[PDB]
RNA sequence: UAAAUUAUGGUCAAUUGUUAGUAUUCAUAUUAAUUUUUUUAAAUGUUUUAUCAUUUUAUAAAGGUUUAUUUUUGAAAGAUUUUUUGUAUAAAAUUUUAGGAAUAGUUAAUAAUAAUUUAUAAUUUUGAUUAGAUUGUUUUGUUAAUGCUAUUAGAUGGGUGUGGAAAAAUAAAAAAAAUAAUUAAUAUAUAUCAAUAAUAAAUUAAAUUAAUCUAUUAGUCAGAAAUGGAUGCCAGCCGUUGCGGUAAUUUCUAUGCUUUUAAAUAU
């Protein structure tokens, strides 16, 4: 959640929540590192993210062109060995 | 033939479920998954048959 | 309750549980006497060590069991004093006799159990002798100078701050461990100085330090000073 | 055979299995199988001219 | 499948057998072997030997098998408006599939995709992927495209054979252009007066007789979008004189003086003494048409009052960059062209010196 | 028909296999992560402060529990099962728990409370 | 964005949100319990088969003795073991090309495998968290940045294509006399 | 015969060989360095990196062996007392070198590595290894100890008393008196030795 | 098997029945003697059935409500149902 | 046979190697995580892994697309699997060639356990068991003594009928005491009487 | 574990190595069927129920079950089911509408035989080509009306003799005799 | 219209009832279940926010449906200075009742038409519509086997129509915009429909952490196992032929005796 504690600005209301988040600047200095902190941790996270992505992409170009190769050779004799048996027909 | 091969539980006793991306394209399935209505109780039909028993192409 | 039906854990060490009425019946139907040919006493010759671990009062008043009623095999749980460490414990003494069982703290004793003796590490009276006095004293200090000092023995220990006693390792204490076993942490010999309550406040010495210096507190400055011919691969990003 | 299915007797299981058999089906020579009795004889008094508009 | 109290999924890869603790036959101290084979293990009924699913059980010529051989021929067919669904798509995910996301790799990626989803690349496909590759700097990657092309035996229509020749000028490899001349571009002709200008769409396109229909095996009927059918008449507006600038282009780029005369000769002689051929209309796949909306509900160019916003309806911030205000190349009359072809040579000779 | 129940009763010796009571190597993990508890502020002076600073939900009433630890280290030498046998009851004691992490990771039990 | 919330397991978004890598086994006695590493949708259904992309492993928390290698007296490896099969493949596919979630307890589970970091939630309570100041990151800064092309290229070779062509295959790749 | 539909282009790729690639190598996928004993590894790495890479192994094996040895020097004279009610048995060591020799044998377990390493790792003094056992069988024929278990006739009365290891005494089972000397036990010793 | 003797069981095994009548009737010769009857009754869907069993039980003190199972035959023709106990 | 086919028994194994740690950036505030209590196998599994059919070719050190596992040590580090590790993920499979010497055979009388073989224990004593036919029992380490050849293999490929079989029936429904044949067992006492047995 | 007896079960939890993780559903359970009517009046006119009565459809003893397989699938290949269909055109009264009686089939396993069935579809035919008895090919498309999702794709054989017969001024076809069967006996005399 | 061999290959199909002239899948058998037994669940207070407001948080109430249930990205994922795209709502198959008749805001064309547009309309005996029963197309049990016999549950119209999508009025066990927490898996005494517990059911003892439990039935003619005593076509037994007529190895009772030991009995 969005920590509230008790320093936040209290709001005097009744018809409503007894206190609005705002921040004594001391909060909000902070709140900034313990946040740079954590950007430390997700520059990392998300460089995996992307390096992971180009590893899958390669994969998949040798992989598939691999396929390739053996598929069409495949279909190119099936297709051979059809107009054969048209020719026998 | 005995009891043991009545059961698709086992993988292998049960077409294996790339067989419907060969029909319908690879990763297809993800889309269908995303679905409004789904699972209650029908799923969006997977197609799995051995591809020698294929009645469109053979 | 329900959950009082639960069977425990059990873990690798434990052997057969007896937890089912199945499993209860056909030893309740064995009836042991003592005769001559069964006495512990009577084979001192062999077990006299076993013989010298019994609590001899505590037996007698909880499980109203005499020590002439003992059995060298006996199968019945009764309470022991180890004579190495010096620590209470309860189990059978056919579990000790047939293989060995006995205190679980002087399993540990050795610096590992896949290899008992195997160590060349010298004793703890020999390469760090300041910490037999800090050994909470139950008269059993000498035998645990004795151990390795890279051993893994559970010990207790008076911390110096506050005068109370906890629980840490001996190696853990001296930080040494042999080539091959799993590494500590670096800081364990500064952090196990003390009480797990009392070790906070001396630790955190050096960190306001280094705030105190630069301003800024990163964990990282030791790895920084390691770094003020190493051998790489080829390449294939060309 | 369940004995709940049907009638109490077991023959009757059978007697509706014939009902799917693959070559006892209807088609156009063999037509009304479930009721032929309710149908036979409706037309013999109704008179129809056939239908004739070539010479 | 997953997190029910019978959940088979998680039975399904082989795990080797599991005592941590006591399991019913106390399994912890337990040596389990005949527990092994007569419990624990699945059997085929119930007192049956027990069924061993090991490596030992399957026959040996499992593993003589090359790679993706066990695969046959599959003709899928499917509906006329879903091809077209289906192209469009392969098309503007080749153009980019996200936005600052996109790798230049991905074009190929997704131009192998649909080979592999038995789609046949059709000639737009092919020039987008080389265009946007191109674009992107990366000149292996193109050629790669031209490669797959060359594999799936799709003869390449003059406006491909163009975009392959500026892949090749670019990387200046003149090798790649021969043989690709060699190979498609050769019986490729000019227009002159007694020529017929854009050659009408000659194709029938593809139907049956009942005759054919009924008699025929199934593959003879099976009508997937062939590239290769079209050709002729992808050709039919007469692109030819691009071919034969690009390559005098190659020809100066792999340093070869004579070809280069060659090719710069026979074109300067057809654009002075023979018809400006007729230009094709813009290509709806490549470009598309542009489609009527009210300009409306726009964010205004003072939208935000602390700068220039620049706006659908108009643009206020000004041109970035000069453009040359000339239409398309094909546009040009003869002379024109020639024009065109000189500055186009100075270009390369440029890029030459710069490499 | 069946009336007469099962045919034959299955059952497996129990014989201990030498290989599963061979000696296991272990590392006590307070040997790689070494435990330590963290001594009280000015904010949170006593076991009993703290417990009143934890105390939020109208539900999770741990001022409440004052009496059921005798000081500062029992609280942190508390884990959920020993904190059960004291007679807490369920999401009361995991508010406990949940607070004194959080106090050992640098975060101190400061809270607005909710009750209100 | 339903009138009546249904208050007892909230999310973010609406339903089905960005797929999220999730343990989760049915619960029972602790001594059988196992786990199911599963990319799934943000929002489950009552079975949770209904939204499940992808299964990704089995995970047993059980330290197991190893019976399966011959008993060694190396000292590490009769520490006891923990097995976790994981599908790799399937999962550089979804966390980098799909862009997945991660809930914190696969995070530290394909940590301990070399797949990730450590997670965010792992935390020796011996150091505290850093500080920071910014004249101070400037010093070290401008003490070390290595050159903008050897970085720009860095960047290219991880994030952009890996595998290049050396000259070498170049040559062996260009057409031959008859065509040349 | 040519009514119906024109002939797939990729048909001539059955014909020609011409059109037949592969864009790609093996690895330039980036698994090259897979094969861990390929010469394009050995190669890429070079061979101090390769020794960095398996010493693991090579400490492997010399921690069998190390084991061995100890046991050995330990049990060697078959009979003593070593420990408070434990004594020498040399079906210790047998027992442990069975596990070493199904690591290396075996077809549940096979660890193969393992023998790769013993032009190295192997100690010289245990290159003759049968041969010391058969000095442990010429040792574990004396006459205080019982033949079967070789525990001491004086202060025990059955097999496997206060033995961990022992296969003389089993759970529910019961215990055997000690077996005396005689020509049995003595041809026994005889063709354990052969 | 005969599956229609069990028609009041409705698909279970045993029946929960309250006391009426007990009456006694004569079996089919060459069995002489008298067979006791009793007649019970009970509820399902909210019809009131009226059952009638055969009286092999043991009373005690006087007792309502009785437990039905199914048998064999009997040497009373008519007569399905007999009776377990008696609560 | 040891001269002419050199290569029927195996000296060469695919060799255990450490493999390089990932890089994290987070530096020493996280070290302490990896390094644990346990070893942590991981195995792959997939579309193209796990397949017994494809066994060898999956553990294959020359082929590219071989299934990966890993094993971090408690100290932190990784390395590559032993072989015995890698052939845990497999079903288990039997490996007995019955053409030279004899494999040893489950289910035989010295083999199974007494609760199985007879339905009553038995007492295991390495001396006189009268039951199973023998005098006495020297107990050496089974393959110890034994030349390494003659060890060949198990086999458990057959129903144990004296325990448990298929189709289990009634031999005889009249009188009401025979079972199935997999019942045999002694009478039961009327009830029990226990001698106290030190004796 | 399916394959263990009953007395061999010790937990229930899991499966210890491998094979089928199963949920025993209780098949026999006497279900029975409740009698709430008279055998004089039962609330339907043409079909009454007195038993329990089997549900479900493929779980639907004797099976059974769609067969790709026939004469439609043997000359098309089919991008979906269904997606082409031959016939014969039925009767048209309804303006660029074609309705086509067509063929299909169903397997039953138990006695591993094929059953033709047929079927009626409404056809688009713009520009009303179509005659009573043509034999047509049809397509599947956009949905056109409620009932019409298909269209006359190509007509097979055209119906030479009707359409001569219409351009005389005659209907297609004569019209059928006598209509649906009934239950009744109609008495009508000159 | 000829044999075949470079020899066991491509990895296990195998059926167990003591009946009573004969004809016909039908009592008493095994396996699977209900009879049958508290070792896996769980308590209320969802949460931020700019304050009487506005952002986040989308399929377990019932009704009874057999030609039936079908869909997008505009939300989030999501990367980026501003505009950018197209693909979707449609169908095909499989559909129950012993004895069987008509159904209906209704078809198709026109079109952002028509409570009275135009027409020779549509559904049905190749079984309709009403009406009964019933939660639909990877789940079980038996079996050597084409079979027979199960499979829950979850989509119930509109009426200021919000939202990307109505799935929107208790009944979680989905962390819900700052690392709440991971030394955690324990939840006390409730429920719904599930989840098979007599777990070495009897002699040498538990490499524990000693915690839950004090645990028994049947037969005794045929067919393993009998004698006294009553009773006298009675009382009663009855899986079945049948037994009971002062001598009942078939009832009742007492005592022994029999069993191949998770029980008899009922469905
Ligand atoms: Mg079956
Ligand atoms: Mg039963
Ligand atoms: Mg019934
Ligand atoms: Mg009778
Ligand atoms: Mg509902
Ligand atoms: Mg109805
Ligand atoms: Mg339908
Ligand atoms: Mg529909
Ligand atoms: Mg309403
Ligand atoms: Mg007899
Ligand atoms: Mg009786
Ligand atoms: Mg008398
Ligand atoms: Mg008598
Ligand atoms: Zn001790
Ligand atoms: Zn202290
Ligand atoms: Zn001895």
């Amino acid at each position: 959640r969005q920590i509230r504690p008790y320093y936040n600005l209290p709001s005097k209301s009744e018809h409503g929540r007894k206190m609005t988040g705002f921040l004594t600047p001391y909060r909000h200095w902070m709140w900034k590192q313990n946040e740079l902190w954590r950007n430390v941790h997700e520059a990392q996270f998300e460089h995996l993210r992307r390096v992971y992505k180009r590893q899958w992409l390669e994969s998949f170009r040798v992989n598939a062109d691999e396929y390739i190769y053996k598929y069409n050779i495949t279909k190119a004799a099936q297709l051979a060995q059809w107009e054969c048996e048209m020719k026998e027909q | 033939s005995f009891k043991y091969a009545t059961k698709l539980q086992h993988d292998e006793m049960r077409q294996p479920y790339y067989i419907h991306e060969k029909r319908y394209g690879i990763f297809s399935n993800e889309r269908n998954i995303a679905k409004a209505r789904r699972g209650l109780p029908f799923i969006t039909p997977l197609y799995t048959k051995h591809m020698n028993l294929w009645d469109t192409d053979t | 309750s329900r959950w009082s039906s639960v069977w425990p854990n059990m873990r690798y060490g434990s052997m057969f549980l007896s937890y089912s009425v199945g499993r209860k019946l056909p030893m309740k139907g064995v009836n042991w006497v003592t005769r001559d040919s069964n006495r512990l006493l009577n084979f001192s010759n062999r077990y006299s060590a076993v013989i010298s671990d019994i609590d001899v009062k505590r037996t007698e008043e909880e499980l109203n069991v005499a020590l002439s009623d003992i059995r060298w095999n006996d199968h019945r749980r009764i309470y022991w004093k180890c004579s190495f460490c010096g620590s209470s414990y309860r189990k059978n003494v056919s579990v000790r006799t047939k293989y060995h069982a006995g205190c679980n703290f002087c399993k540990k004793k050795y610096p590992s159990e896949v290899r008992g003796e195997q160590h060349g590490s010298p004793p703890v009276s020999q390469a760090a002798p300041e910490l037999t006095e800090q050994l909470v004293d139950n008269g059993k200090r000498d035998n645990l100078a004795t151990l390795a000092v890279t051993s893994k023995f559970y010990a207790e220990w008076t911390c110096r701050g506050c005068g109370g006693s906890y629980r840490s390792t001996i190696r853990s204490r001296t930080g040494q461990v042999e080539a091959g076993q799993c590494t500590l942490h670096p800081d364990i010999v500064a952090w196990s100085a003390y009480c797990p309550s009392c070790s906070w406040r001396p630790n955190m010495v050096p960190i306001a330090e280094e705030v105190s210096r630069s301003g800024q507190f990163l964990g990282l400055e030791r790895s920084m000073e390691e770094l003020g011919p190493i051998p790489r691969r080829k390449r294939l990003a060309c | 055979i369940a004995h709940w299915y049907c009638g109490h007797k077991f023959r009757h299981r059978f007697m509706r299995d014939k009902r799917f058999h693959p070559s006892l089906q209807a088609s156009h020579d063999a037509r009304n199988r479930f009721s032929k009795r309710r149908h036979f004889k409706t037309n013999r008094w109704n008179y129809q001219q056939a239908y004739r508009d070539m010479p | 499948k997953v997190d029910s109290f019978h959940a088979n999924t998680q039975y399904q890869h082989a795990w080797p057998l599991l005592s941590h603790d006591d399991l019913g036959n106390s399994d912890q101290s337990n040596n389990t072997k005949n527990i092994m084979y007569s419990m624990y293990m699945p059997k085929r009924n119930k007192g049956t030997a027990p069924w061993f699913r090991g490596a030992d059980t399957y026959s040996v010529k499992y593993c003589e098998q090359g790679r993706y051989e066990y695969q046959r021929y599959l003709m899928i067919n499917r509906f006329p408006s879903e091809y077209k669904k289906h192209f469009l798509s392969f098309l503007s995910n080749i153009r980019m599939s996200s936005g600052s996301a996109t790798i230049p790799q991905e074009a190929l990626h997704w131009l192998l995709r649909m080979i592999v989803d038995n789609f046949n690349p059709q000639h737009v496909h092919y020039i987008a992927a080389m265009k946007t590759l191109q674009s992107a700097g990366e000149l292996d990657m193109a050629r790669d495209v031209w490669k797959i092309m060359e594999r799936q035996q799709t003869w390449p229509c003059t406006a491909t054979i163009c975009a392959y020749l500026d892949v090749c000028v670019e990387a200046g490899e003149k090798t790649w252009a021969m043989e690709a001349w060699n190979r498609y571009c050769t019986e490729l002709k000019f227009l002159e007066p007694g020529e017929v200008d854009p050659k009408p769409i000659s194709r029938v396109p593809f139907s049956l007789t009942r005759e054919e229909l009924l008699y025929l095996p199934k593959w003879k009927k099976h009508f997937d979008h062939d590239p290769n059918l079209d050709v002729m008449d992808l050709n039919r507006f007469n692109r030819t004189r691009e071919v034969y600038l690009r390559m005098a282009q190659v020809m100066l780029a792999g340093g070869e003086r004579n070809a280069f005369q060659h090719f710069f000769t026979k074109l300067e002689e057809a654009m002075l003494n023979k018809p400006t051929p007729v230009p094709e209309p813009p290509n709806p796949h490549l470009v598309r048409r542009p489609r009527w909306a009210p300009y409306e509900h726009c964010k205004s160019v003072h939208h935000s009052p602390w700068r220039l916003q620049n706006n659908g309806r108009a643009l206020a911030l000004g041109p970035p960059v000069t453009i040359e205000d000339e239409m398309q190349s094909r546009f040009f009359s003869n002379d024109q062209f020639l024009v065109h072809s000189v500055k186009e040579v100075l270009r390369i000779v440029l890029q030459e010196h710069k490499r | 028909d069946q009336t007469y129940g099962p045919h034959k009763s299955y059952k497996y010796t129990y014989m201990p296999d030498p290989r599963k009571l061979a000696p296991i190597e272990t590392t006590q993990r307070s040997e790689i992560v070494p435990q330590s508890i963290r001594p009280p502020t000015s904010y949170v002076p006593n076991h009993e402060t703290f417990l009143e600073r934890a105390d939020i939900h109208r539900l999770r009433p741990t001022s409440d529990f004052k009496a059921s630890f005798k000081d500062w280290n029992d609280l942190f030498t508390c884990d959920k099962r020993q904190l059960r046998v004291r007679g807490i009851p369920r999401m009361t004691r995991d508010a406990i728990r949940t607070a004194v992490q959080a106090f050992q990771n640098g975060n101190p039990p400061e809270r607005f409370d909710t009750k209100e | 964005a339903r009138a009546v919330i249904k208050r007892r397991s909230p999310q973010l978004w609406g339903a089905p949100g960005a797929p999220i890598i999730r343990m989760r086994g049915h619960h029972v006695v602790w001594k059988f319990q196992s786990y199911d590493l599963v990319v799934e949708h943000t929002h489950k259904r009552r079975n949770s088969d209904i939204r499940l992309l992808h299964y990704l492993g089995k995970h047993c928390p059980h330290p197991q003795k190893s019976l399966w290698s011959p008993d060694t007296p190396v000292a590490q490896d009769r520490h006891l073991f923990m097995l976790t099969t994981v599908d790799i493949d399937a999962f550089k596919y979804w966390f980098g090309v799909k862009r997945c979630r991660l809930s914190m307890k696969p995070w530290a589970l394909l940590a301990k495998a070399g797949l990730l970091p450590p997670s965010l939630t792992q935390n020796s309570k011996i150091m505290p968290k850093p500080l920071f100041d910014k004249e101070s990151l400037m010093r070290y800064y401008l003490a070390n940045r290595k050159d903008e092309d050897v970085m720009a290229r860095e960047k290219y070779l991880n994030y952009e294509n890996s595998m290049v062509k050396t000259e070498e295959e170049r040559a062996a790749e260009r057409p031959v006399a008859p065509y040349l | 015969l040519y009514k119906g539909i024109p002939r797939p282009a990729i048909t001539n790729l059955h014909y020609e060989p011409a059109w037949r690639y592969t864009l790609y190598q093996a690895g330039a996928h980036g698994a090259q360095l897979s094969n861990p004993r390929s010469p394009f590894t050995a190669k890429v790495l070079g061979d101090e990196l390769m020794q960095v890479r398996d010493i693991k192994s090579v400490e492997h094996c010399k921690a069998w062996f190390d084991r061995l040895q100890y046991l050995i020097n330990l049990h060697y004279e078959a009979v003593g007392d070593i420990g408070e009610f434990k004594s020498r048995h040399t079906r210790h060591v047998h027992e442990f070198f069975v596990a070493f020799h199904d690591a290396l044998s075996s077809l549940d377990f096979r660890d193969t590595y393992l023998f790769d390493q013993f032009k190295a790792v192997r100690p010289p003094e245990l290159s003759d290894l049968f041969g010391i056992f058969l000095e442990m069988e010429a040792n574990y024929v004396h006459e205080d100890y019982c033949p079967r278990c070789s525990l001491p006739y004086s202060t025990t009365r059955y097999c496997g008393e206060g033995d961990v290891d022992t296969p003389f005494r089993k759970h529910r089972g019961r215990w055997a008196p000690h077996q005396k000397w005689g020509r049995e036990w003595y041809d026994v010793v005889a063709r354990r030795a052969e | 098997l005969f599956f229609l003797r069990m028609w009041f069981l409705y698909g279970c095994c045993l029946r929960f029945v309250l006391f009426v009548l007990c009456y006694y009737m004569s079996p089919r010769l060459p069995s002489s003697g008298n067979r006791r009857v009793l007649y019970a009754v009970f509820y399902l869907y909210n019809f009131v059935w009226m059952l009638r069993c055969f009286f092999c039980c043991f009373i005690g003190l006087v007792m309502s409500l009785f437990i039905i199972e199914g048998g064999g035959f009997v040497d009373l023709p008519g007569v399905k149902y007999y009776t377990r106990i008696v609560s | 046979y040891r001269r002419m086919f050199p290569e029927m028994i195996g000296r060469t194994g695919e060799p255990v190697q450490q493999y390089g740690q990932m890089p994290i950036w987070a530096g020493p505030h996280r070290q302490h995580a990896n390094k644990s209590e346990h070893n942590w196998m991981f195995a792959e599994i997939g579309v193209n892994v796990g397949h017994e059919a494809l066994k060898k070719l999956e553990l294959d050190p020359t082929n590219e697309k071989r299934r990966r596992f890993v094993i971090r040590q408690p100290d932190g580090t990784l390395r590559s699997a032993k072989m015995s590790e890698m052939r845990a993920w497999y079903w288990k499979e039997e490996w007995a060639d019955f053409r030279f010497w004899a494999p040893q055979m489950e289910w035989g009388i010295e083999n199974t356990p007494s609760q199985e073989q007879y339905q009553e224990h038995v007492p295991d004593t390495t001396d006189a068991d009268f039951r199973k036919q023998r005098r006495i029992q020297s107990r050496p380490v089974k393959w110890f003594y034994e030349s390494h050849y003659t060890r060949t293999g198990s086999f458990a490929g057959f129903q144990p009928l004296r325990f448990m079989q298929r189709r289990t029936e009634r031999e005889v429904r009249w009188p009401d005491v025979i079972n199935a044949a997999v019942q045999i067992q002694k009478r039961k006492p009327a009830a029990y009487i226990f001698k106290a047995i030190p004796e | 574990p399916w394959w263990n007896f009953q007395t061999e079960h010790r937990q229930r939890c899991v499966l210890m190595y491998g094979g089928a993780r199963t949920k025993n559903t209780h098949n026999a359970n006497h279900r029975v069927f409740i009698k709430k009517y008279k055998r004089n009046a039962f609330p339907n006119r043409t079909r009454h129920h007195w038993a329990v009565s089997m549900t479900g459809v493929l779980s639907q003893r004797p099976r059974r079950m769609p067969w790709p397989y026939d004469l439609t699938s043997l000359i098309f290949n089919q991008p979906r089911q269904g997606s082409d269909k031959i016939g014969y055109v039925v009767g048209t009264s309804m303006l660029k509408t074609a309705v086509v009686a067509t063929n299909h089939m169903v397997y039953y396993p138990k006695f591993n035989q094929r059953v033709s069935r047929t079927k009626r579809f409404f056809a688009h035919d713009e520009d009303l080509a179509c005659v009573e008895g043509d034999l047509v090919h049809i397509k599947q498309c956009r949905k056109i009306s409620k009932y019409k999702h298909y269209y006359v794709f190509s007509i097979l054989e055209p119906n030479v003799e009707g359409r001569e017969r219409l351009k005389l001024g005659l209907k297609a076809v004569p019209p059928p005799l006598f209509g649906y069967p009934v239950s009744r006996r109609i008495v009508k005399l000159n």
